[PDB]
């Protein structure tokens, strides 16, 4: 994978990502907040192309993410998250991609996601998250 | 308020 | 089970838990580290007995958790924490408990975690945990 | 310590 880090920021405002039924994640971009002013992330894209694009529109300040959870398994040979679900105060979205393998899920009773980090190859090998008050 | 302020993670297990 | 929240400290110096091979984990205690003193946290204790007791000594401040993952599922009918592992940067203490249910993880890039809360009766129910830098 | 501040990071997942 090509590894990626955003840093942080003052929020999130939307999330562009995409998947694949057949198999996982492929791209990822994030809107940041950035002291009340949108910041357009670095488009992260995969190697291939092909994918379903979808773009997670965020009702900025008052709504926030509180749980990312998703899979991870075996695509043709390489481990990556095969899909992701994004839960805020106000719905849920996703999940997206498909959801086999290993769970994992990060819940938040206090603070906010401010930054995404990984690695991205043909699949979203992995990722990490920035966390703040 | 005058009470700080931490990062929470979790919870993990019964909803 | 009884609510329990130890609050936010300055970091860890050990946990005493017990467990059983065959359920879930049981009691669970943290000496935390306040400001440079040892903080006395209390024992949260299960309602039941017959568990072995374990002592996770970190050698403070040099030694810290990088990890905490376990498992969450069925016992007597109560979705409980069944097993948990601590990985620190000097070495692993577990898994302790039952490895079966649904797997959950923790990974930690940068800062600590400085606090637990839950809830523990005849089990371990749930717990979260205070991160800080 | 240096001039570049710092942010809790948890992760990763994958």
């Amino acid at each position: 994978g090509k590894a990626f880090d955003d840093g942080a920021f003052t929020g999130i405002r939307e999330i562009n990502l995409s998947y694949n039924k057949e198999t996982a994640i492929g791209d990822f971009q994030v809107v940041y907040d950035l002291n009340g002013s949108p910041y357009v992330g670095q488009n992260h894209k995969s190697f291939i192309t092909g994918f379903t694009p979808v773009k997670i529109s965020l009702d900025f300040p008052s709504e926030y993410i509180m749980e990312v959870s998703g899979y991870t398994g075996n695509v043709s040979g390489y481990v990556v998250v095969r899909s992701l679900t994004f839960k805020t105060n106000k719905k849920t979205y996703g999940p997206y991609g498909v959801t086999s393998g290993t769970p994992f899920n990060l819940p938040i009773e206090n603070g906010l996601i401010v930054g995404f980090k990984g690695s991205i190859g043909y699949w979203l090998d992995y990722f990490s998250m920035y966390l703040s008050l | 308020s005058g009470i700080s302020q931490t990062v929470i993670v979790g919870p993990w297990g019964a909803k």
